């Protein structure tokens, strides 16, 4: 019964979605029409599709996801394409003008208008559920409706429902490519709210992920359709352990106890291991013990940031396939012993473990290679700091002559907030500062 | 790589695969050796490099599996393998 | 004629509980749809202790198994042996535990205890005289350390006068697999010490090292862990079942092992474990028996009986057997080990024998030891409990809930108090 | 088990591990293609090629080497030819322009930008060995990368592997007939960081090659390929203590002991016996006894240096094939008899021994014949004080007139380097001086 | 009754006993199977000696063979008699001691002989009543001697009324194989001299010598060499397990032999030894056996007896024959020999008969001298260790491993002391 809502916001939300879906169709054996197959047995003992999907009486599956976008030339290509069956046509919602760029019109002007009518899909979707387990957010910070109406979706659902989980899954600005002039504004702005009403927001950026796609994947021309596949691949193996049934399950509300400390300490890194082409799959021996010391290398990072600058906090290991329990806890206590990793010394028990029994799916003709086991780790840094005192420096250089400040403040917002932001910031690194620190 | 996954396995670029619009297509003397050598062969958008060699078939999953040949626990524990001699043919 | 009622909390516990019930219907020789398939009377002599009848002569176990997430009830129910249980025996909420003391203790234990007393007292006046309460669980968790004290001390304050039995698989050093461990194991045991005639304490290091060095395993799977928890599980109760020259119950373990209130903490044991290419060099002799039981590898919990002194030793054999190789063996080993039992108690040991081996062996033995080594346990998790405390780390999940600061220092001061006894009786002369 | 990674560094280093891996795959059985052959013996139950080849599931071997050299018109050979299948994709690293002689260039400017990389690939195959021996650097004293390189990748490979054996291969350069021109800079540079980096450095040179080629073999025009094909008939025995058993063995860490007498002589010479043309040998058959005299001929000696120069230290003799350890003792007693051969009087036990059961294999198109017993002699001799008296008398013509430095000096290293290096080897040959003398 | 527990040290060592317990599985009678098929009841009499009873009558020797390389194991596991042996009792390093007395005993045996004495003290403490420990081991190697001083230390100081025999493979003059070996062998005798009951000497001068001479070999392999040994060692222990018109075991030997504390070297010797060639025409007798007995070419080490005099000598003989016919030739070798025994004790000579021979020889024998004739070996051992350490040659290796400069000069005072103790008692 336990089951979750995925909500889609932003143009990269939105594209997400679509690769996200398709691995969850494939995965469940569910075909574009949105039926099972035909040429199938009666069988038996097949309710793991209850956590993503919703079955009608006549056989068919609704996803239980809102595609939500302010403008519809990406929306469109949904309800055409070839999944143009699968979706409920009320679970797409369109805008009529996208946002520009801007904060204020993401929140203050625009995304006002439409509101009434998001929230409306969520109680419906949520009033089918017999028992609910969290929210799924997918947005990006530099964005417009990725930053703005994720404001106030986000504060206008903390309300409404009390203590239920909900998580972002958001697309960081990038330390050097950018493709926004104006993306240090929407990111500060949108991390002041962000704060208070996020039970865990997991950090991701397409420098990254460039850079794992050239060096892993050997693709040297890399396009969004490739990084959408990435990011989907940790989506399903967070959520592996509550469909399918394994010998150590975590809980969405496990490990919500087992990576935040402090309550205003909730961003994690998130790392998938092993990515690998099918060149390299055909020589290399892929044991327990390499796929585990694979995440803790710096490259395989998926946020430009370098661990050995701060302390890790503690990590969350999350297993599939054919993994002996031992092979796990032999390689654990092997990383502990290495003076190079280090952790904090008010944290001695840093790991968690979680093992699952089906084994990691992919795409045919794809770019991942066919491996029956691997690992999804959600370890949590004092080296974000890094992250964000680089933004900061771009957010205090741009504001201090006071550009591209009329577009905000022209529809609506104060000038005071950009200042208020700005402070709230500089108590957050502070806050790092504190608990870095050694008794 | 025949026999691992018989099923097809998958073989490297050749003349017949190539299609118009393809970034491999050449103008010229044209072989098959060129599309299998790393340095001529060029990436295309969206794809991993092309293999030069054959690879085992589509639904073969790569690593190093091991099966165990105990009995386990059950076996371990419920029986005690007493020696029984083995008695020869009387020559 | 004495009844053992078992309970299920948590996966651990579940998981565990269904191979100890797996193992005991192969003894006692029950199918899985609940039948008898059996080849002897002493097999229907004394079968009350753990099953109860049911129309056209069907068994069915005497177990509650209750969750606060239905998963792995559904993982147990649809496994080998997962049709015998009771449908109404499985009691359920909705929402998990997350890990979380507070949530296990607290919030969600407050709204299903109501059931699981209603189901387990439905079971406990269906007895004729009740012998006790069994419960299997894991110290680090949230649903079975939180909830489970909870059922210890309503069960403790509604019957007073019974025997109370718990198996805790206690946390780790190095294999530690939650954040939040030494949080729930202190909040645990502080609630253990006084509410439980005997605890038995079993460690997943100690587990897998007999899994790697003595019985040489390739894949060492719960399941297989499991079975030797249940080995033990088993053997310790075998004289309520079936008859010998020296019989030895569960108030006779108890009787003539714990001195004082509160040293009831004991580490178990197995004997005849040897690996499947070496089963063929050795002989199923009580010498050899005696000397794998006192070998040190086959302690199933992480703690050196070699850095602390022993105050009692009980010991349960199976298969006929003399009596002088019994009681001369362990003379022997009394005579031999001088320096590591206690001075002030003299016969530091305690036998029983019964008639009747396990399925397919000649002779086998359970080991009870009751140490001063388990002090470094408790050290180990009262110093990782300290760090974590003088920075306040892990807190606001709980405090957010219901739960003062004051109770984490209460609890710290009655472990330390517990291992402060444990010194105090090591370090005692005339 | 038992096993080593070896290292080819340079353009010497690679076009001899061409002639080494061709040699070993062909001993062990393993095809080009990675896989072992049809018709194979069922249930063999061979660990002989887990010594140098690492098993996979799929059925392939790949070997635990690493190919390294700044320019891609060495490596790209074995990319291509008919030994692609076998490495991995990655094993083979590739920087972008050499070195030019420099060994400035090799250790300050283009060495520096691939170190990262190419010790990364030591660590993840060093995780696979359970247990470790040690290391197997094949470099030369000529080139600027096979000076420079080598000097920092043992000097980072000691400070993180602390007490792991290396031994070096090197082909020391020829007194007469030689390509470069700063040739004598480059080795006086290259020894340098090798007193105190190196466990053992094996001394070799071309010249000597040559007239063994020339006469033994009755060649007329040897070429590279014959010269490694030699080379990889020592290295082949050294190691074949590992893989197969025998009467006596020798371990990596005996030997190493067993022939450096002060930390700072560690330069044996190897000598192989017999090395005979194809067509002699069908009517003739050798014994023990005859192939140790072969070893102590200076005709046959490998190095051009004459032994009756100087005096023995100690002697390291290896022998391989249908040989009885009385035969042995019976050589040895003949040895010391004669007059010619000198050892040193504080050293009586002055020999080695080593017997193993396999005789060595040959390669279709090879120049070698079937031998049943060959014998290699390591030995450590005073008369290579004649073989840097000479190297030093080069050193300082070049440098009396200040030629060829200003080169050297505008890529990082300053003027003290090459006097600071000179006064080493002065006192180097001093060393031998009070050694050698009979006390 | 009265137990010996066998130890492997070493590859020399583990290739000795492996020979050896082929040797008695033939002499007792025990396929490689495990079982027991044989014709005389009376060899089940003494079994338990080496041999323990399992369920389904198989027999399991009593040995335990150690080292630190696991190939020697692999080795013997898969040799002709490889699957009699328990499988826990191999236990095995992973690195290589490369001949270093230091990391033998300091730096690596540290963390493998707590698993060997556990089970060593498994073995030991089975048993009924224990005689005592038999360690095969030579004087050259790191692997072999200085983990085998270290183990003799540790049982020694353990059990402290027991009897130890350690069989040790001395360094010879000309065969050398090793450039430290010197050094390791008087490493070796400075911990052997104090902490052995008896230490038998074994030349591979004498083997190669007999092997080329008496047996008449063209390919003398190591294999006949421990076949050799293993004749020797089967013939000293002989009296624990048949019966015998007079019997003489451990002890008996130890006290009669040893004059004083610090002199347990022997020099081993079999009498019945016979070129491959003709056996049909001819049988033995005492006065024949015993001339080929004290036969100086037939001596297992390279001392020349005849440089030096008898302290005492062992005779012990196998088969049916009278015992007049035995005291009547070491009388009158004895008068014969005037200058070559000693002048203050008389009778030098101890003599022992057992009943039953090894397998396929009608008479055997078995030779034991404690002669004045080995410290020339110890001479000749003293003087290369000097000659390296005046210059400190090869030193640095063992003394960058935690081991300092002064040990060596102790020991090298042990040896001077010990070889003007021979010249003591062999002028009085
Ligand atoms: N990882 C990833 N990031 C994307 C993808 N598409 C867009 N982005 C990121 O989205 C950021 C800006 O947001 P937009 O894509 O323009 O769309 P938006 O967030 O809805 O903002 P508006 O278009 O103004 O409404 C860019 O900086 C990109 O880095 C994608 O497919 N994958
Ligand atoms: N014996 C032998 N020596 C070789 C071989 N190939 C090259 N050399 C030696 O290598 C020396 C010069 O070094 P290079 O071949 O240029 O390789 P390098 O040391 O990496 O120098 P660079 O290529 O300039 O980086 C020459 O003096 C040759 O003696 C070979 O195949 N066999
Ligand atoms: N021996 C054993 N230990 C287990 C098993 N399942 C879980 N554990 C241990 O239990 C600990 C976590 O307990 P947990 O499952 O969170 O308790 P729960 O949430 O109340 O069910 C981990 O450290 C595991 O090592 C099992 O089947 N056998
Ligand atoms: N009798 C005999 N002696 C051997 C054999 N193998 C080696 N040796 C001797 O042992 C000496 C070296 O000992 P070593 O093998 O290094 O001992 P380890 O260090 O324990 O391996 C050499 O001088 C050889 O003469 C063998 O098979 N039989
Ligand atoms: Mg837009
Ligand atoms: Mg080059």
């Amino acid at each position: 019964m336990r089951e979750c809502i995925s909500i889609h916001v932003g143009q990269a939300g939105v594209q997400i979605g679509n690769a996200c879906w398709e691995l969850y169709c494939l995965e469940h054996g569910i075909q574009p029409d949105g039926q099972m197959p035909s040429d199938k047995t009666i069988g038996g003992g097949d309710d793991s599709f209850n956590t993503f999907f919703s079955e009608t009486g006549a056989g068919k599956h609704v996803p239980r996801a809102v595609f939500v976008d302010l403008e519809p030339t990406v929306i469109d290509e949904v309800r055409t394409g070839t999944y143009r069956q699968l979706f409920h046509p009320e679970q797409l919602i369109t805008g009529k003008e996208d946002a520009a760029n801007n904060y204020a019109r993401g929140h203050y002007t625009i995304g006002k208008e439409i509101i009434d009518l998001v929230l409306d899909r969520i109680r419906k979707l949520a009033d089918q559920c017999t028992g609910l387990q969290g929210f799924l957010v997918f947005h990006s910070f530099g964005g417009g409706t990725g930053s703005g109406f994720t404001s106030l979706l986000m504060e206008r659902l903390s309300v409404d429902y009390g203590k239920k989980s909900k998580l972002e899954f958001s697309i960081y600005p990038a330390p050097q490519v950018s493709t926004a002039v104006v993306e240090p504004y929407n990111s500060i702005l949108t991390t002041h709210t962000t704060l208070e009403h996020s039970d865990c927001a997991f950090m991701v950026d397409n420098e990254a992920i460039y850079d794992i796609c050239r060096r892993n994947l050997d693709i040297e021309r890399p396009t969004y359709t490739n990084l959408n596949r990435l990011i989907g691949q940790i989506v399903s193996s967070i959520t592996a352990s509550l469909r399918f049934d394994g010998a150590l399950n975590v809980d969405l509300t496990e490990f919500q106890t087992n990576l935040v400390p402090y309550p205003r300490i909730h961003f994690p890194l998130a790392t998938y291991a092993p990515v690998i082409s099918a060149e390299k799959a055909y020589h290399e021996q892929l044991s327990v013990a390499e796929i585990t010391n694979a995440c803790f290398e710096p490259a395989n990072q998926m946020v430009k940031c370098d661990p050995r600058h701060g302390k890790y906090m503690a990590c969350c290991l999350l297993y599939r396939g054919d993994v002996v329990p031992k092979d796990v806890n032999a390689a654990i206590a092997t990383i502990k012993t290495k003076r190079t990793i280090q952790f904090v010394d008010w944290c001695p028990t840093g790991f968690k473990v979680g093992i699952n029994y089906q084994p990691p799916t992919v795409v045919p003709g794809g770019d991942l290679a066919k491996v029956q086991r691997a690992v999804c780790m959600l370890s949590n840094t004092t080296a974000i700091a890094e992250a964000w005192a680089r933004l900061d420096h771009k957010f205090d250089l741009m504001y201090a002559k006071r550009a591209f400040v009329h577009w905000y403040v022209g529809e609506g917002m104060e000038e005071g907030e950009f200042s208020e932001a700005r402070e709230d910031m500089a108590a957050l690194e502070k806050d790092y500062e504190e608990v870095g620190v050694d008794s | 790589t025949v026999s691992q996954v018989c099923p097809p396995p998958r073989r490297p670029l050749t003349v017949a695969d190539i299609r118009s619009g393809m970034e491999n297509e050449r103008l010229g003397v044209v072989r098959d050796s060129m599309f299998q050598n790393p340095l001529i062969v060029k990436a295309e958008l969206g794809k991993p490099r092309e293999r030069s060699y054959s690879l085992p078939g589509i639904n073969f999953n790569y690593g190093l599996y091991i099966r165990g040949l105990d009995g386990g626990v059950p076996e371990a524990i419920g029986r005690w393998n007493v020696f029984k001699q083995q008695p020869t043919c009387p020559h | 004629m004495r009844e053992i009622v078992h309970l299920q909390a948590g996966q651990c516990g579940n998981q565990i509980g269904a191979k100890f019930w797996e193992v005991i219907s192969d003894e006692h020789g029950i199918d899985p749809t609940g039948t008898y398939h059996g080849d002897s009377d002493l097999q229907l002599e004394r079968i009350n202790v753990y099953y109860n009848e049911a129309t056209g002569g069907k068994y069915v176990p005497r177990a509650v198994l209750v969750d606060l997430e239905p998963g792995t009830m559904d993982s147990v129910r649809s496994g080998p042996f997962g049709q015998i249980f009771r449908p109404d025996n499985f009691v359920f909420g909705q929402s998990g535990a997350g890990n979380n003391w507070a949530k296990g203790h607290y919030t969600e234990g407050a709204e299903l205890v109501d059931s699981v007393l209603d189901v387990v007292r439905k079971e406990a006046e269906s007895c004729d005289c009740l012998q006790g309460f069994q419960l299997t669980h894991s110290l680090g968790g949230g649903t079975g350390s939180g909830m489970g004290t909870l059922l210890i001390s309503k069960i403790r304050e509604e019957y007073p006068d019974r025997i109370m039995n718990t198996f805790s698989v206690v946390p780790s050093p190095k294999v530690s697999d939650t954040v939040v461990e030494p949080y729930n194991a202190t909040l645990s045991v502080h609630q253990l010490v006084e509410n439980t005639d005997e605890t038995y304490c079993i460690d997943n290091e100690a587990l897998y090292d007999i899994c790697f060095r003595t019985l040489k395993l390739t894949t060492p799977t719960y399941g297989d862990l499991n079975h030797l928890v249940s080995a033990t599980m088993s053997g310790v109760t075998t004289c309520l079942r079936f008859p010998g020259q020296l019989n030895a119950d569960l108030r006779k373990l108890a009787v003539n092992m714990v001195p004082f209130p509160r040293l009831h903490f004991f580490m178990p044991g197995f004997a005849p474990l040897t690996s499947r290419g070496s089963q063929q060099y050795r002989a199923l002799t009580v010498p050899e028996l005696t000397q794998q039981m006192f070998d040190a590898k086959n302690m199933m919990a992480a703690c050196d009986p070699r850095h602390g002194r022993y105050l009692t030793v009980a010991a349960v054999f199976r298969g006929r057997m003399s009596m002088k190789e019994v009681d001369e063996q362990m003379l022997n080993v009394q005579n031999k080990n001088s320096s590591y039992f206690v001075e002030w108690i003299p016969n530091n040991v305690k036998t029983a024998v019964c008639d009747i081996p396990p399925r397919g062996l000649k002779m086998s033995a359970t080991f009870i030891g009751n140490s001063t080594a388990i002090q470094e346990l408790f050290k180990r998790i009262s110093e990782q409990f300290t760090a974590m405390f003088r920075r306040k780390a892990f807190l606001h999940w709980y405090t957010g809930e219901g739960m003062d600061e004051m109770e984490f220092t209460e609890a710290e001061s009655n472990m330390n108090d517990l291992v402060s006894e444990y010194q105090q009786y090591q370090d005692a002369t005339a």
